[PDB]
């Protein structure tokens, strides 16, 4: 009725702070893993060159 | 009963009709004449274009049909022919040089080109050994575009020829063409890498000599005759009939071709 309640009350703030920090850490890790992938596609000039070769030019 | 297979590759309908009339009038109907797009034996191909299924493009100077201008000449021109795909698809001779620039992998194409060049080089060295020459002349177009197909062609042809024990002399296209048309007695065996210019050079030599029939060695193993003009097609048909086992008819066709080039069908 008295002792364990008081010590739980004492515990509450530090646990709240640590869990807030943990959530911020999770969000930070989520953000840090984001990279824009630029893709590379076959240049059309080689297609234009193969087209010309096929013509026997 | 028998069958002659006519392949059409860029030939005007007049030439094909003339060939059909010649075979019908000479053979007399004993051997049928069917038309197709690919064959391995008993086949005549008409037109400058290269048919599908041929790997070597040998041509010689037959003694009987020697023009008076080129009397006594003896030089064998062998053109290496890479496998031919459909007209729409990219040909190997161009893929092997464009894919490398584009960065695409070129392993299977290199393997196929290597096999074709090995077969062509084997044919060329066989011809050279039969004729007795010691050195053969490789012909490669020196354009910057063809900086990979010709490199592989040299690397393989010289390798095979040296393995056989003969010498190779590399040269460009213009110089060899001029030498072949002007002073051909100084060349015994000339191999040609697979390019359009080399095809034109082979046709020019086959025509200037007086009109001859070019032999094509196919993948299946065999020889098929090739012509592009009236006299050349007549000679090709004569050789084909000889192969089928007809001597008198072949001689008659050859004589008619010698006498009246453009109107052999009426001449005989």
């Amino acid at each position: 009725d008295i002792m364990v309640p008081s010590f739980v009350y004492n515990k509450l703030p530090v646990i709240h702070f640590l869990q807030e920090k943990r959530a911020e850490q999770k969000l930070r890790r989520v953000l840090d893993e984001t990279y824009t992938e630029w893709t590379e596609e076959l240049d059309q000039a080689h297609v234009t060159d193969a087209i010309t070769r096929s013509l026997n030019i | 009963s028998k069958q002659l297979t006519f392949i059409s590759a860029g030939a005007t309908a007049a030439v094909l009709q003339s060939a059909s009339a010649i075979v019908s009038k000479v053979a007399g109907g004993r051997v049928q004449t069917k038309t197709a797009k690919e064959a391995g034996r008993h086949a005549v191909v008409v037109g400058p274009e290269t048919p599908i299924g041929v790997h070597t493009a040998v041509t010689e100077v037959p003694k009987s049909a020697q023009d008076p201008l080129f009397s006594g000449v003896s030089t064998v021109v062998v053109r290496a022919v890479l496998p031919r795909a459909a007209p729409d698809s990219v040909q190997l001779r161009d893929a092997l040089d464009v894919y490398a620039s584009a960065g695409i992998d070129t392993k299977e194409e290199v393997r196929s080109a290597t096999e074709a060049f090995k077969k062509s080089a084997e044919v060329a060295v066989g011809k050279a050994k039969a004729k007795g020459v010691k050195r053969i002349v490789l012909v490669v177009k020196q354009a910057s575009k063809h900086n990979c197909i010709n490199e592989l062609f040299k690397k393989i042809s010289t390798e095979t020829i040296e393995s056989a024990g003969l010498t190779t002399e590399v040269v460009g296209t213009a110089a060899v063409a001029n030498q072949l048309i002007v002073n051909p007695e100084s060349l015994g065996v000339v191999l040609l890498n697979d390019v359009a210019a080399t095809e034109q050079i082979e046709l020019a030599f086959a025509g200037v000599v007086g009109g001859v029939s070019r032999v094509y060695h196919t993948v299946e193993g065999g020889k098929i005759s090739a012509g592009h003009s009236f006299k050349s097609v007549a000679l090709a048909v004569a050789q084909e009939l000889r192969e089928l086992g007809l001597s008198s008819e072949a001689d008659k066709v050859e004589a008619a071709a010698s006498k009246n080039p453009r109107a052999v069908v009426s001449a005989l």
